[PDB]
């Protein structure tokens, strides 16, 4: 389980905008 | 459970299409067999293209098509 | 040819602009009521 | 309503009587067909020839649907029973098989003769031939 | 057509595994018979399949697993397997393999064990040699 | 050197002797064959030597 | 977007402003399908995913110029809608609860896969992680087939 | 010469019965006559 | 047409073929099953 | 080897080609390749005395008294009407008294 | 024609193209005509090739 | 250590050779990618490709997916995906030996299915009936350009351009026919050291002919048959013995 | 005694649902499409795994049967038991 706020900040460490930004870091 | 077919971007059967120029490549194996398997079937696709024709008062004609 | 390779739809035929087709000039009076969709693809598809 | 035929031409043909004509041709055996034996409930038939081999064929179909291998030679004469064993066929191996046609197996091999059996005949009143 | 000879190791610890069926579906590796193929993964998100080699006679006349070749009681090697069972009966026991695709066609038909299956398909005679087995094991410029 | 094996002319073609082709093995009996055999064995194993 | 004939209606009023971006879609599109050669056929497959892209994106780009920035009129959305310059069905998905970041529609077709599930790429991304480190492994998924798309839930 | 031969035994079907078919599809062997005829009582 | 072409590429030719009771087989076909018949009666009368 | 396998390929009905095949075996020592070819003859005519008579006594010139054994038990069991069966398995444990 | 009717049969089942559609392996798209037949065209020499 | 970086790209890409062979024919099959209609003496070449062991391996995402199976084109020197490749990048260790122990039975390091008999030639991925761990490596003379050379240079060549790639058991080198035998710990490694030398040159930077390295045909790398030196036979004989005692001792724990 | 006929009923189900699985068989594995038309997943391996077994959804461009072959095929003789020949019983020929 994870709250709105940390999914929205998960949601913005993905390299890339869209279905195509990449969780590899 | 049932949800119709899905329409593709006509881009992707056009690059299949592109790609399939030179198959010297091992990775196409079994599409040259897919080829061969698709042989039966073209009486069927030449009926479907003819029946189609635009007429003389089309210029052009979009038709929905069915790709491998 | 024989010998020339079948033409590349999207870079040879896409971007040229169609030439006309047969239409036979319809009359604005006479042919009121079809003038609209007779040479439509499927005449009328959209109208309920 | 139907008659079927046999010949040294390799085939076995079905006729309906209310026409006179030929409807249904069963293709496969290797040589002339010797025999032929009509399943009494089921809409099945026996054959068998030079080819040493009983064939069983769905009527309907016209698929031979079971193989019965196991003479050593041509075979002369078979009979169709309603119960096991259902095919019961001669042979110029000298022997008389009783077979299990759902297994593909013989039931049983009678060797008693000496000489091709050519001919049987099942009796009509008991459980014998 | 037998169920597949898979054994354990293979299957995995998983609780539930789901396996593809594909009859005709592959040419067995000792005999070249076609067989139906059977195909899994140890858990959805594995990155292997896991294909049956062999048809279920060659696997039953060697008493081995269709997946890994390996004896389905003791799960070791054929090779091994028969020499284990050479050590204690003296009989030296051997599994010999068919060279033409004739003889191959032909020898997997046959209804019979081949080599250690005999001792290994048997569980009483499996133990009644693992007993025997300790006493070897005890003992110009 | 080894001596020149006749060429296969077909994919099935059969080499006789890299196995007893069909073999048939005779049908076991009531009586015991391991001795005999033994020696069949080792008479067989003398003459090629 | 299909050819202009006698069939098309002018473009309507608007359609001069967003005609630039239009054609930079367009441009990559022209692009990404010419034949590449490509020996590998993971490099392949990664060469159509990168049109699903292109066409997820000009799709976007025209459903956010009418559902959320009201920047354009209906008689120009319903122009380039039947111009196919954007997809109807996938623009349906996104007006969905749940479906507002959906790749492409064959990730969702249950009928295709051999389990009748969704794709993958469906699957919010921290219940993957979660499943993946109570297993005592790493996230193994990185792109579906169908899409190189790495994760569309609403929630990523 | 001896390439002109007798018969001494025909082919049997035992040697067919093992072998492994192939799906070619026969002409003669489509479908036809698809019902069967029965006779009254 | 085209499926049993096919098919012979990837399976291979049928190894089973029945010749058919053609015209130009006729006497082969009736001398093979005359001479069948002839030895099947000397054989049975032979001791 | 080729050859001889060669013509009982083309005329399997050879039984003469049989036995020489079988001897042939037997004079390379290889009595399982001889045993085979012997097994694979009365696979073909198993009514062919002179193939059993011969087979029994390729087993006994090799000593091998318990397969000829076992062999002249299923010679009386297929053809238990031929004498010549019997008395060979009778002139065979009379000459080893028992 | 008319003397020789050939009815239909009511067994209106496994149709090729929804059959074919019914599988993960055919897509559908919407193309011109032209570009449809050119792509038989190629397709077809393809497989003959 | 490998494990501390990532995998570097041997080959981009672009770079990397088109499918289609060097023409042998008139005609190029375009079913089974051969050229027709013609022939040729010899068809093999030098591989214009090597592996690097200490600069080359590295992680993959193999290594994060939990993969078995070492990378085919990473053994050979020319794998383009670098670090994003599926399978691993480095050489056979007894950890990842220990990981493949299930599946080495009946597949090779590389996840290729053996077969029941080997080629008639010996080479080819091997047959799974043998647990055979020794290579036999010839073509030695055109592997150094026909460079006259003293058979111990030879011996040291082959075990510099070897013992890189895996736990060496021995290696013999014999003039009288000119080939060399190398056995390896564990048979991956013998696997991985096949594919990684087949076709490789022996030459160094430090030979005239270094230049022209690709010239003629290189190292013929297959698999070793029974070795017939009586003192080799009873040390096999031997380990037959060692491995049967270290298997009953697991037979009588099991029951 | 002839069979009874509930004896007989017995056999020709048995045989007839054989049959039927035997055409249904041939029919289905038929490269004709309308053969169709003709036509009348859980296993226990080991001590107690459960398998669920499922069809391949298989392209319908490639052999259905990839391992099927014409292959010629010798089979061996199953010798298990003796069967004896019961025959229990000058110059013209
Ligand atoms: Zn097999
Ligand atoms: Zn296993
Ligand atoms: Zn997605
Ligand atoms: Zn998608
Ligand atoms: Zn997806
Ligand atoms: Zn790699």
């Amino acid at each position: 389980h994870f709250t709105k706020s940390e999914l929205k900040r998960r949601r913005k460490t993905r390299k890339g905008d869209g279905p195509w930004g990449s969780w590899s870091s | 459970l049932y949800t119709p077919k899905a329409e593709m971007p006509p881009e992707h059967l056009r690059k299949i299409i592109n790609t399939h120029s030179d198959m010297a490549s091992k990775m196409y194996n079994t599409d040259k067999k897919a080829f061969l398997g698709a042989l039966k079937y073209l009486p069927h696709a030449i009926l479907k293209l003819l029946e189609n024709m635009p007429h003389p008062w089309e210029q052009a004609k979009e038709v929905k098509v069915l790709y491998h | 040819d024989d010998d020339e390779p079948p033409l590349s739809y999207e870079q040879h035929i896409e971007n040229i602009e169609p030439l006309d087709p047969i239409n036979l000039p319809l009359d604005s009076q006479d042919d009121e009521y079809v003038k609209d969709w007779l040479y439509d693809s499927r005449p009328l598809e959209e109208d309920s | 309503p139907y008659l079927f035929s046999v010949s040294e031409d390799k085939t076995v043909k079905c006729w309906d009587l209310e026409k006179n004509q030929i409807i249904r041709d069963y293709y496969g055996h290797l040589s002339g067909v010797r025999t032929v034996s009509i399943h009494p409930t089921l809409d099945l038939i026996a054959t068998a020839g030079r080819d040493s081999v009983i064939k069983l064929w769905d009527m309907r179909t016209r698929i031979p649907v079971i193989t019965l291998v196991g003479h050593k030679g041509p075979i002369n004469q078979v009979q169709c029973t309603p119960v096991d064993p259902q095919v019961v066929s001669s042979s110029t191996d000298a022997t008389v098989r009783l077979w299990d046609v759902v297994a593909g197996k013989t039931m049983k091999v009678l060797t008693h003769h000496k000489r091709s059996v050519r001919a049987t005949a099942l009796h009509p009143k008991e459980f014998s031939v | 057509e037998p169920p597949p000879n898979i054994c354990e190791q293979c299957l995995g610890d998983e609780a539930n595994i789901r396996m593809t069926k594909i009859p005709q579906g592959s040419e067995c590796k000792i005999c070249t018979l076609p067989f139906t193929l059977y195909h899994f993964k140890t858990s959805k998100r594995s990155n292997n399949i896991i294909k049956t080699l062999i048809c279920v006679r060659c696997a039953t006349q060697r008493n081995i697993c269709q997946c890994c070749m390996l004896d389905s009681r003791w799960h070791i090697p054929i090779q091994l397997r028969d020499h284990l069972i050479s050590l204690v009966n003296e009989e030296n026991v051997m599994t010999e393999e068919a060279k033409n695709d004739m003889m191959k066609r032909f020898l997997s038909l046959k209804n019979v064990k081949l080599g250690g299956a005999q001792i290994t398909s048997d569980p009483s005679e499996a133990d009644n040699i693992v007993d025997k087995l300790k006493n070897i094991l005890l003992r110009v410029d | 050197v080894a001596i020149k094996k006749p060429k296969k002319k077909y994919g099935t073609d059969i080499d006789y002797n890299e196995d007893i082709v069909y073999e048939q093995a005779p049908m076991p009996g009531i009586y015991d064959t391991s001795t005999e055999d033994r020696q069949i064995k080792k008479k067989f194993e003398q003459f090629e030597r | 977007p299909r050819i202009k004939t006698r069939r098309s209606k002018p473009a309507p009023d608007g359609f001069e402003k967003i005609k630039p971006t239009l054609t930079d879609f367009e441009i990559q599109l022209r692009d990404a399908q010419k034949d590449k050669s490509s020996k590998l056929a993971a490099k392949s497959n990664e060469q159509l995913w990168e049109i699903m892209q292109l066409h997820h994106q000009r799709s976007r780009y025209i459903y956010t110029l009418y559902y959320k920035r009201k920047a354009i009129s209906k008689d120009l959305y319903d122009w380039l809608i039947k111009e196919k310059y954007a997809d109807k069905l996938l623009i349906a998905k996104w007006r969905k609860t749940g479906y507002e970041k959906l790749c492409c529609l064959r990730c969702i077709q249950k009928n295709e896969t051999n389990n009748g599930s969704t794709c993958i790429c469906r699957v919010p991304r921290a219940q993957l992680e979660e499943e993946a480190r109570k297993k005592g492994t790493q996230v193994s998924f990185h792109q579906c087939v169908h899409c190189g798309c790495r994760g569309c839930a609403s929630t990523d | 010469t001896t390439s002109h031969r007798p018969q001494l035994e025909a082919r049997s079907g035992a040697k067919a019965a093992a072998y492994t078919p192939t799906g070619i599809e026969h002409a003669r062997l489509l479908p036809g006559h698809t019902t069967l005829k029965y006779r009254k009582f | 047409y085209i499926g049993n072409l096919i098919t012979r590429q990837f399976e291979g030719r049928s190894n089973e073929i029945v010749k058919t009771t053609t015209k130009q087989r006729l006497d082969a076909y009736y001398d093979l099953e005359l001479r069948n018949s002839v030895m099947d009666d000397i054989l049975e009368m032979m001791p | 080897r080729t050859e001889y396998e060669g013509y009982l390929k083309r005329n399997r009905l050879d039984m003469g080609q049989w036995i020489r095949y079988a001897q042939f075996e037997i004079e390379q020592h290889d009595m399982r390749r001889a045993r085979s070819i012997f097994e694979r003859a009365l696979l073909v005519d198993s009514s062919f005395i002179p193939l059993w008579i011969r087979y029994i006594d390729a087993e006994l010139k090799v000593k091998c008294i318990n397969h000829a054994r076992n062999l002249m038990n299923r010679a009386i069991s297929t053809l238990p009407r031929v004498d010549k069966l019997w008395y060979k398995y009778l002139i065979v444990e009379e000459s080893l008294n028992n | 024609n008319e003397l020789h009717p050939t009815l239909p049969t009511n067994h209106n089942k496994t149709k090729l193209l929804k059959s074919l559609k019914n599988t993960k392996y055919f897509q559908q798209t919407t193309i011109d005509w032209v570009e449809a037949g050119l792509q038989l065209c190629r397709q077809g020499h393809n497989m003959l090739n | 250590s490998w494990r501390d970086k990532s995998a570097k790209v041997q080959v981009k890409e672009s770079e990397l050779p088109s499918s289609i062979p060097a023409q042998t024919g008139l005609t190029f099959n375009i079913w089974y990618n051969k050229w027709s209609q013609g022939f040729a003496g010899n068809t093999r070449f030098v591989s214009p490709f090597a592996l690097q062991p200490q600069l080359h391996s590295g992680k993959t995402r193999g290594d994060n997916d939990g993969q078995l199976f070492f990378c085919l084109f990473f053994a050979k020197g020319m794998c383009c995906l670098g670090p994003k490749c599926e399978y691993l990048h480095h050489i056979p260790d007894e950890e990842d030996i220990g990981k493949l122990a299930l599946r080495t039975e009946v597949l090779d390091c590389f996840g290729r299915e053996k077969f029941a008999d080997y080629r008639e030639d010996m080479g080819g991925i091997g047959s799974f009936r043998k647990k055979n761990k020794t290579l036999y490596v010839g073509g030695i003379d055109g592997a150094l350009n026909s460079k006259h050379l003293k058979p111990a240079q030879i011996e040291s060549r082959i075990r510099f351009v070897f013992s890189r790639l895996g736990d060496i058991d021995r290696i013999r080198y014999v003039e009288s026919k000119n080939c060399g035998f190398v056995k390896f710990k564990y048979q991956a490694n013998a696997e991985f050291a096949k594919e990684a030398m087949s076709n490789q040159t022996l030459l160094l930077p430090s030979d005239k002919e270094w230049d022209d390295r690709r010239e003629g045909t290189g190292l013929l790398v297959k698999w070793a048959n029974e070795d017939p030196d009586p003192a080799a036979q009873k040390r096999l004989q031997e380990e037959l013995k060692l491995e049967s005692l270290n298997m009953m001792v697991h037979l009588i724990n099991n029951n | 005694p002839l069979p009874t006929k509930a004896e007989i009923q017995e056999c020709t189900a048995r045989t007839k649902s054989y049959i039927q699985r035997l055409v249904n068989a041939k029919l289905a594995n038929s490269n004709n499409r309308a053969s169709s038309r003709y036509v009348t997943a859980n296993l226990l391996l080991n001590n107690s795994h459960h398998i669920e077994v499922v069809s391949k959804q298989m392209d319908p461009l490639l052999p259905r049967f990839v391992g099927k072959k014409a292959r010629k095929v010798v089979a061996p003789t199953e010798n298990d038991e003796v069967v004896p020949v019961l025959h229990m019983d000058p110059n013209e020929w």
